[PDB]
């Protein structure tokens, strides 16, 4: 049928405000494999983010790891949103750089 | 101990604009070694993991070729199913398959696959007593009856036992020690004021290889569970990995708790 | 090695 994503944000490394760190996006278990990602500094969609391959699991479900260079702050707020046929509105998701 | 050679492989129907996709990358073990994917400038099936690049163009090209062919074997595959079911054109249609053999601890055949499902959900699979085929659904079996008629069960249990095997061994030898050599992980715990009654303290599995650890926290004896929150596990960029799992704990009573890494490249007791 | 499938 369809499987509802269900989307995973989170650094590479550490944050360290000043650092120039990586932000990914992970979305796990979807199907059908066609996924609009977006990545947001402050309500601002910064265009430059990485899609990787979409290969699947066992499970028959996909997955692909996006993401995109940072250089974070206290000020600064940094979501991925995933727009997928099994929600209808568009998943947003903000980091807690404490998880 | 053993070892994988799994295809999984996709085709999606792109109705208006776009001929089908076609997807198809081989696995060793997790690592990742062969691809192939209409949708590039040169429709390639090339390398992946340096070691498969130390090959040449009887491998690549007939194996280009071989792809190729099954590129539009499928496309016909995906107008087939889409009667079965009697199916609109107009959306897209998803097939795919995982396809290998294990090799057992010693070097031969201990484990051979077959799995066809179309629109995530099974549709065919290939039973071990590689002669069984199970038919899904209500229209799986209408290959039953067709596939089983003229032998491509068991031409199957040839290219398995056989080409799966006797080709998979050369990989396994001229990227030997590349498909392994563990990672050893670093971690830490992090407390966070959740407030003044609790502390939410949380640990840190972060730089590892293979994909898999187990982490855990041990109030001195006793395994805790319900207080456990889960991550699970992800990658992260580089191929490394990582994971956290956490505990709200009495502000002040801190200490007394332990943070639990285990991962086969780390000799680590308790 | 990579497979002929074929039928459906």
């Amino acid at each position: 049928i369809q499987k509802t994503p269900q989307i995973q944000v989170y650094s590479r490394h550490p944050p360290e405000n000043g650092k120039p760190n990586i932000l990914n996006c992970y979305v796990t278990q979807f199907h059908p494999p066609h996924i609009e990602i977006q990545m947001l500094k402050n309500g601002k969609k910064i265009p430059k983010v990485e899609m990787s391959d979409m290969s699947f699991s066992k499970d028959w479900s996909f997955y692909i790891l996006a993401h995109t260079e940072f250089t974070p702050t206290e000020t600064d707020t940094y979501a991925c949103r995933v727009k997928h046929d099994s929600m209808a509105e568009p998943k947003t998701v903000y980091w807690d750089r404490d998880m | 101990g053993p070892h994988s050679l799994r295809y999984f492989v996709t085709a999606v129907s792109r109705p208006g604009l776009g001929e089908p996709r076609y997807m198809e990358v081989g696995y060793v073990d997790d690592t990742e070694f062969v691809r192939f994917d209409s949708d590039a400038e040169n429709p390639r099936y090339e390398p992946r993991a340096r070691w498969m690049e130390q090959e040449g163009p009887e491998y690549w090209e007939r194996e280009t070729q071989k792809a190729k062919g099954n590129e539009q074997s499928f496309r016909v595959d995906l107008r087939t199913l889409l009667g079965y079911y009697n199916q609109s054109k107009g959306g897209s249609h998803t097939i795919q398959v995982i396809s290998g053999c294990e090799v057992g601890s010693d070097g031969r055949l201990l484990r051979g696959y077959q799995q066809y499902a179309y629109d995530g959900c099974d549709y065919i699979a290939l039973n071990e007593d590689l002669k069984t085929w199970t038919a899904a659904d209500m229209a799986a079996l209408i290959t039953k009856h067709k596939w089983e008629q003229a032998g491509e069960a068991e031409r199957l249990r040839a290219y398995l036992e056989g080409t799966c095997v006797e080709w998979l061994r050369r990989y396994l030898k001229n990227g030997n020690a590349t498909l392994l050599r563990t990672d050893s992980p670093k971690a830490h715990v992090t407390h966070h004021s959740r407030p003044e009654d609790k502390v939410t303290l949380r640990c840190w599995a972060l730089g590892f290889y293979p994909a898999d650890i187990t982490l855990t926290w041990q109030l001195n004896g006793e395994e805790l569970i319900q207080d456990m929150e889960l991550v699970e596990t992800r990658p992260a960029g580089d191929g490394t990995f990582q994971k956290w799992a956490s505990v709200v704990v009495p502000l002040g009573k801190e200490q007394y708790y332990t943070c639990h890494v285990y991962h086969q490249g780390l000799p680590e007791p308790l | 090695r990579g497979y002929v499938y074929q039928g459906l």
